[PDB]
């Protein structure tokens, strides 16, 4: 039921959050990736994961 | 910061160990054009053995 003959890409999951998660709390946002020693922006080019 | 590096074909093995990990110096140089930190985050290098 669940599998497609064209793939099932629109699936997503937020492995590459940044702080710690807690139990029993809900997390769906943009999620803005801001990592390494410079500031990304989002749009920056080297480190927007 | 060496004059004289090896080819691709040859590259070189260079072992240095019982020391200060320093990764701070190795900041020292602006036009780097690739610094890929996979595996382990760019700035979490400072506290590991």
């Amino acid at each position: 039921l669940d599998s497609k003959p064209s793939g099932n890409y629109n699936y997503l999951y937020r492995l590459f959050r940044k702080s710690k998660l807690k139990p029993f709390e809900r997390d769906i946002s943009t999620e803005i990736y801001q990592a390494g020693n410079k500031p990304c922006n989002g749009v920056a080019g080297p480190n927007c994961y | 910061n060496a004059t004289t590096f090896a080819s691709v074909y040859a590259w070189n093995r260079k072992r240095i160990s019982n020391c200060v990990a320093d990764y701070s110096v190795i900041y020292n140089f602006a036009p780097f054009f690739a610094f890929k930190c996979y595996g382990v985050s760019p700035t979490k290098l400072n506290d590991l053995c």
